């Protein structure tokens, strides 16, 4: 295999959220000579400590394009080596000597974890976040920089390897210089942190299309807190009287709902919740959700959502053919994290040949038969499920299927017949 | 019998529903207990008042 | 087979109809259900006819049946 | 009345027992889903006045 | 009116400043409609509460 070589990178941490970016810009470089291969592909490596932890992995090739700059990256295991690994196609073959540069983007979740375990009332959320020194790869790096953006600048303790310079709430490390392939040193930092920490524990989408020019989706959803936990009374009127009471708790939270949303109403497993706000922009339909109560470490929540859209907007015809496109999840909040997300479509009855072009991977459940209003026959359901999925998956997806238009005219007729009878049986009466 | 059919209702909806369908049906009721003692007239009278 | 290279599709009936046709159905749908049952009370065994009977109400049940569905759509129940 | 019975539901322990007037017994029990000491129909009286 | 005046009775409290010795505040309501207080423990030296 033809010898390539880290010439240099560049690490952005950000550590402002629940959620921890990591951004690494790397100028490959092709070691070998002439007489190796030109190298099509190459690999990355994840560490075994975030392995698990990795929500999203995204590379696009640095250029202004880029959109067709995303490069296709699929699993791959190299044998003989733990841990998990991508094999990354180049647009363009990289020949002996040249060097192109690449983005690499990821995202983990849970990385922070809140120390203390329990504040007060008044008490601050302080969190602790473990990384890397360096840039885990199989291949050699030449140098290397890191820059750590924390919450806040009230840092309690940090890793001064490197003598590393503090700027305000900014980091700055390196520049390290030969390091070797696979190298790994435990960075630690324990900094203030009182972002949100929110965390939906399940969602349920279920989308509705019918035939008369209407869809119908409702969205089910768990809330909880994964902050610090809340030790000793709640006091209210402390809550009300002072700004800092429960800084870090949630209040409030903003979901930006599709352009065309109608009807949307807002609703608990015990009634109606009339604190949400609605404002309906030119470009989306932004609502405001307030929980019944404010959210404090450890407490949980739950509501449903749900919403009207024109079939035009979304649905396409050719004929008997009729394919939807419709957005995989809805914007419930910058920044959220699913644990676990199931997506059920409900076609119209006697739908034929359903197929679903997936976005990316979700594993698929056998389609169900459901009856509603007017069913006899049942409509089909698809069923689809995926966990820890993270903002960068609000994808499109889109369906095709074949119906007749005869089957729109059978559910008058089943309608008119039970009328009919009652008439009928007066007369034998 | 209304999920028999295929109509799918909430149990709660049924219950809140309840109510307001058997006044309409007592309203027949009071008619014919009050044509037997008098008069259909009367009947008509009565099922007005009691609605 | 793609969405931009086919077309759309909506239903034909368009939504400001809905208002219209839920009237008028079930309208005539009403005034031949009570011409039905008048009919029926006031008839005795020589005066009924099978076949008037029979007219008057399949005429009924058809204008109400397509006036409910009206209904629900208009409600926004849709099927 | 329904913001406290459901933060009960979600933000206690399932088995904890909550006491209050017996005018609330039903409300809390279908709303909160948690044990109560009294309820409206009094079948009891001694351990109403306890 | 003053404060800790009682707008349902029309009159104001006469014990204002007091604390729960086997009582503690849990949730309370935004306008204090319903107010709930948890029961505290034996305590843990032995010591009369
Ligand atoms: C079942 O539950 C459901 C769901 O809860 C219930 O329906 C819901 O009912 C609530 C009741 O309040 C409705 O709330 C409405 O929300 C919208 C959106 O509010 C947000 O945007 C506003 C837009 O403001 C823009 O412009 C200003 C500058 O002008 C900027 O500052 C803003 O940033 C925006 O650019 C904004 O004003 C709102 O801010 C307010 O709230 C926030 C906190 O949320 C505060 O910080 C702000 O200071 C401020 O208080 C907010 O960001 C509002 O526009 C609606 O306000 C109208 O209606 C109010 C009464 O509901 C009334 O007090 C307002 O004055 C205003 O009045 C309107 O109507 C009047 C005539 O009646 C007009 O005179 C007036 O001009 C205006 O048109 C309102 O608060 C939800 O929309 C609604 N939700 C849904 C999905 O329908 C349902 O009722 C329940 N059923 C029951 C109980 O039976
Ligand atoms: C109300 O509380 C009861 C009491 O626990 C809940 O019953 C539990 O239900 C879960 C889910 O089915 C079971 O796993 C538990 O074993 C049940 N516990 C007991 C003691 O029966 C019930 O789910 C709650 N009602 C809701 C959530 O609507």
């Amino acid at each position: 295999a033809p010898p390539l070589i880290n010439e240099d990178v560049k690490r952005t941490v950000d550590l402002s959220s629940h959620l921890a970016k990591v951004t690494a810009e790397v100028v490959l470089a092709h070691l070998g000579g002439g007489s190796t291969s030109r190298a099509t592909s190459f690999l990355l490596a994840l560490e075994p400590e975030l392995e698990a932890r990795l929500a999203h992995l995204g590379v696009q090739v640095k250029g202004e394009d880029e959109e067709e700059n995303n490069l296709e990256v699929r699993e791959t295991k190299i044998k003989g080596k733990s841990g998990r690994f991508f094999t990354v196609k180049l647009p363009v073959a990289l020949d002996p000597g040249a060097k192109i540069s690449v983005i690499v983007e990821t995202v983990y979740t849970h990385v922070l974890h809140p120390y203390p375990t329990q504040i007060t009332q008044s008490e601050k959320q302080f969190v602790v976040f473990e990384g890397n020194h360096y840039f885990y790869s199989p291949y050699p790096t030449k140098t290397q920089t890191m820059r750590v953006k924390l919450a806040s600048r009230n840092v309690e303790s940090y890793t001064k390897l490197g003598n590393p310079t503090r700027s305000e709430d900014l980091l700055d490390y390196g520049p390290f210089r030969d390091v070797p392939a696979y190298s790994q040193d435990t960075f630690k930092v324990h900094y203030e942190n009182n972002s949100p920490f929110l965390t939906i524990t399940s969602m349920t989408r279920v989308i509705e299309v019918s035939h008369w020019g209407n869809i119908a989706v409702e969205e089910n959803v768990d809330l909880k807190h994964t902050g610090a936990v809340l030790k000793g009374p709640f006091s209210r009127y402390d809550y009300q009287r002072q700004p800092d009471s429960g800084i870090s708790s949630i209040r409030s939270f903003k979901t930006i709902l599709p352009a065309a949303a109608q009807d949307v109403y807002y609703r608990d497993e015990i009634g109606n919740v009339s604190t949400s706000h609605l404002l309906i922009l030119d470009d989306s339909v932004e609502m405001e959700i307030r929980p019944r109560f404010p959210l404090f470490g450890g407490w949980k929540t739950h509501y449903i959502v749900g919403y009207n859209l024109p079939s035009y907007e979304y649905l396409y015809n050719l004929g008997d053919q009729y394919a939807l496109k419709m957005r995989f999840v809805d914007h419930v909040f910058d920044e959220q994290v699913i644990d676990s997300l199931t997506v059920k479509i409900i076609l119209p009855e006697g739908a034929k040949n359903i197929e679903i072009d997936s976005p990316y991977e979700i594993s698929r459940a056998p389609d169900e038969l459901h009856y509603t209003y007017l069913d006899t026959f049942g409509r089909p359901v698809i069923v689809a499920y995926k966990k820890n999925l993270v903002e960068q998956h609000i994808q499109d997806i889109v369906v095709h299927y074949t119906f007749n238009k005869v089957l729109m005219l059978q559910e008058p007729l089943l309608v008119v017949a039970a009328f009919y009878i009652l008439f009928f049986t007066v007369i034998i009466y | 019998v209304l999920h028999f059919f295929h109509i799918t209702i909430d149990i709660r909806n049924v219950c809140v529903f309840l109510a307001p369908l058997f006044s309409s049906f007592t309203t027949i009721v009071t008619y014919h207990l009050t044509k037997e003692l008098k008069d259909a007239g009367a009947g008509l009278l009565a099922a007005a008042m009691i609605a | 087979m793609e969405l931009e290279a086919m077309s759309r599709y909506t239903s034909p009936v368009n939504p400001a109809v809905f208002p219209h046709l839920t009237v008028v159905l079930l309208a005539i749908g009403m005034f031949f259900t009570a011409w039905f049952f008048v009919y029926e009370v006031t008839s005795t065994k020589y005066t009924r006819d099978i076949y008037k009977e029979l007219l008057i109400s399949l005429v009924a049940s058809l204008f109400m049946g397509f006036g409910v569905l009206f209904l629900l759509l208009w409600v926004g129940i849709y099927v | 009345f329904r913001e406290a019975y459901y933060w009960l539901r979600h933000n206690t322990p399932e088995d904890a027992k909550v006491m209050s007037w017996w005018d609330y017994g039903y409300q809390i029990t279908a709303m909160a889903n948690r044990t109560i000491l009294v309820d409206n129909n009094t079948w009891n009286n001694t351990h109403i006045s306890r | 009116r003053p404060p800790g005046f009682d707008r349902v009775r029309n009159a104001e409290i006469g014990n204002k400043d007091f604390e729960l010795d086997v009582l503690e505040e849990a949730y309370t309501t935004e306008h204090w409609l319903v107010r709930i207080y948890k029961v505290k423990d034996l305590d843990n030296r032995g010591l009369s509460r």
